[PDB]
């Protein structure tokens, strides 16, 4: 997840 | 009947349409909806994606907006959706239609107003324990916190507190994205690595200390994920700090008894962000003052008055909107 | 010591009462002294500070405790407390001006076609630097006037009207003298 | 006092803002303003022009919108502004984010529904007198007619007829631009010149018979002006025909006595457009049916009831909105 | 000749009364026969037509005068006129179907990477052709049903209830017989 | 004027 990076 | 406590259990769009027949707006609401629909349809036209995919997405979003129960949830969530959509669409803006990168303004404001480069101060000496201590609030609690705040504010907060939470969170993140696109800025690792020279949008980002975290637990979790990002020069205002401040302000609004905990959490997050060399202190302070003013509006408006004798939402039998006029110390000589 | 005109606003940009603006002002100020707190962390980390930064950071923490008292007493005034806050905030404003000049001096003593366009011009960077510094300074002065006016119109009222070790003697004498000062200036 | 006749003579924005306080909308108005503001701000963000130029333009437009007299004029004119702005912005859309060109659909629909290729029929035999006879309504009266219609409808029409004119004209042209961008199509001179093969957005347009007009009166007025245009494949629906039909419908609405004149004018314009090989007949009919339905809505709505004994606007002492319910022949048994 | 169910709508897509839709239907139809008028201009221009196109264009003009009468009498019905219009419009619908088949047969008997993308695929062009032709045909049938229902509910009422050279004899007998036909079909 | 061409 690329938002404000978590895993994708 | 406990109307206040219960959610919406009707499922017919006719009720929603008749409410829109009934509802009366003001300039606040006119500009609100005009601006939000403007951003929504701008994203619709822009954001290169198959037109059928996009039509299906927006049609499902509309039929989700129009059915009363999911209507109240997602219609209040609207600003969050606008934030997300505008963020990704902005990831799809063209390269040479956006302002040039300022690699010298943030260090200037920081050294001028706060003494020294505080990110360098907190990153002068690093180890493994501190790497983990910074990794937690940056990469785990930051992502888990908005949903936990929603759950806790929904159960223990008064009814409709979550509406104000959604409104304030959405508008905070939206103004953050707008100001990040208007004013680009290179985060501190840029000065650490390259120095003072001029940037351009054709260079790859860098992790900072999340590289050390990657080496620690053997993946490559963060280096690849950062070094091909599109918000490399998006370090003003802070959004880590803005989100942390908003969540802590809402915790301190709903729970006013165990308040020092949330301030300690925010200071932990600010240290974590300047440790990994991802922000200047002026970044965090732009984010925090933006969030503070937004929350002050939303609290001396929309938000209700919390009670202290009441355990959880489903024991609140009233909604009480704050009142500027009466409550001021500088009253109209009431005694 | 004597009277003076000292015209002050009775709103924050017209659209808001004084006390709410007072709370906002105090909250905005407290954050910016959390930076001093992180300087005292620079003590531990290893970064070598010098006496001027030490002074700035310790003064930051000092005013941070005082303005924290202020943020606690927002909804229920107490004229000693807010007079102390107003005068201490004015002294801090003078110190902020001095320190901003000092640190700007500090830093300016201590420092194809498309790619050419993508990088900001030096004039633009200096313009933005000056804009952001001055915006902070004018907002500081406006906050200072808001605090002054709030104290004045607390003075002209009814209720809000002022009337153990060396600790409490010193603090209560400080508030009483500061109230005397503010009362002579604004009343 | 003759309030109905006179225009607005107040000059203070406070009155406008208090009207917006007072005004109550419906879904019609919600979607109206949301859609129009959406297009406006989409054009704001897009439309590459210096940001200071654009900010000044929009700020002047706002202060023109907010001052009562110029407010009524330009606020009613709003859809026309949206049309113009969206047209030029669409001139600045990117080349490969817009649909492919259909060079075979319009001839198909025309030969299927109307017999033969009527543009070829009317262009089989050409001369100089016919060249002038087609040049007039294409290049002169088309451009002069919207303003003349505004002037005549303002003086001789009832009050507020011009508001409905602005609304219908704007929305007609807006839907025309939207459908021209959604569905591109090559006008008849394309089949005349190249034939049936496939197009692409990297070819220059052609005049048609305005080339003969240019040769006639020795300039180069039209060849250069056409051969570097951006609406080469923008021949569906017709906008010449749509505008002519709208103007004639409004003339026939306001002046119901000398009506055959306006129908003759429209047939003259359709012949002129298919003579110069700029349109198929299905083009003109899409334009005309769009304009017809729009005007029918706007006439059995917003538009007032014209009187026949009254000379000019300033002798109208009432506004009378049409009434669907009573007027129908299939009434509720009133006698 | 006898009764028949013949279910008909009593609105145009629900949101509009019959008579206004009737006016819209007639106006939409009249335009599309202006095309026949331009065929009779093909007479003068020089383009050689053939008998089928001549038939289509003259029939277009014929129905154009009749439907012009209809558009005149919208706001004040006259059951002879509108019965004539309804049946003549149904005959014209059958003729439209025949002519569309004839002319589609007529035409199909008589006929780097980015640039590759910019031109529509043949499947897309055929799809659009079929879509636009069928949309016209369904809208024709819906208009026909609107006219039929309007005539029926003109029949079931009060007022609107039917009761020189070969010209006027023929036209008035045509309307009377057509009314008889429509009355038997719909009443 | 290039809109719906007149002179510029």
């Amino acid at each position: 997840i690329v938002l404000x990076v978590f895993f994708p | 009947n406990c109307h206040v406590a219960d959610l919406e259990t009707s499922l017919d769009p006719h009720q929603t349409l008749l409410k829109v027949q009934k509802y009366k707006p003001a300039l606040s609401d006119w500009v609100h909806y005009i601006f939000l629909g403007s951003i929504m349809l701008f994203v619709f036209i822009t954001n290169p994606a198959p037109w059928i995919f996009k039509i299906l997405f927006y049609c499902f979003l509309g039929t989700l907006f129009i059915i009363p129960a999911t209507s109240q949830f997602f219609f209040n969530a609207l600003p969050i959706l606008t934030w997300v959509a505008l963020y990704f669409t902005s990831s799809y803006f063209p390269d040479d239609r956006r302002p040039p990168i300022t690699v010298k303004v943030l260090p200037a404001v920081e050294t001028i107003l706060y003494g020294d480069n505080l990110s360098d101060i907190l990153a002068t000496s690093t180890n493994s324990f501190l790497d983990i201590l910074a990794w937690l609030p940056y990469g785990l609690f930051h992502f888990g916190a908005p949903f936990v705040v929603a759950a806790i504010l929904f159960v223990f907060g008064p009814p409709t507190v979550l509406q104000g939470y959604a409104f304030a969170f959405g508008y905070m993140n939206l103004f953050g994205v707008i100001m990040q696109n208007v004013f680009p800025a290179a985060p501190p690792w840029y000065k650490i690595l390259y120095g003072l020279q001029s940037a351009n949008y054709d260079m790859h980002g860098s992790p900072g200390g999340l590289a050390r975290i990657d080496k620690l637990l053997g993946i490559n979790m963060y280096t690849t994920a950062f070094s091909n990002s599109s918000v490399i020069f998006g370090a003003f205002p802070s959004l880590h700090s803005g989100c942390a401040t908003m969540e802590a302000l809402f915790f301190c609004y709903c729970f006013p008894k165990l308040k020092p905990l949330f301030i300690a959490y925010v200071c932990w997050l600010w240290w974590s962000t300047m440790y990994l060399t991802h922000h200047y202190f002026v970044d965090l302070m732009a984010g925090s003052v933006l969030s503070y003013v937004i929350f002050q509006y939303t609290k001396y408006t929309h938000l209700p008055i919390v009670d202290t004798s009441l355990f959880c939402r489903w024991s609140y039998t009233s909604i009480e909107k704050y009142d500027i006029s009466k409550s001021d110390p500088l009253a109209a000589d009431s005694n | 010591m004597r009277s003076s005109l000292l015209t002050l606003p009775k709103s924050f940009l017209g659209f808001m009462p004084l006390y709410l603006a007072v709370e906002i002002v105090l909250g905005i100020s407290i954050l910016n002294k959390c930076s001093g707190a992180y300087g005292i962390l620079a003590l531990f980390t290893g970064h070598p500070l010098d006496f001027m930064q030490w002074i700035a950071y310790l003064w930051s923490v000092f005013t941070l405790i005082v303005f924290s008292q202020g943020l606690y007493l927002i909804h229920k005034p107490n004229l000693l407390v807010f007079s102390q806050i107003c005068v201490l905030y004015t002294i801090d404003t003078i110190s902020t001006c001095f320190f901003t000049l000092w640190f700007t001096t500090q830093w300016f003593t201590l420092e194809g076609i498309d790619i050419s366009k993508q990088s900001a011009t030096e004039s633009y960077e200096y313009t933005m630097t000056i804009l952001i510094t001055l915006v902070s300074l004018i907002f500081r002065f406006y906050f200072n006037f808001i605090l002054a006016s709030f104290v004045q119109e607390l003075l002209h009222h009814p209720k809000y009207l002022v009337d153990k070790p060396i600790w409490k003697r010193l603090w209560a004498k400080s508030q009483k003298g500061c109230y005397k000062l503010c009362k002579n200036l604004l009343e």
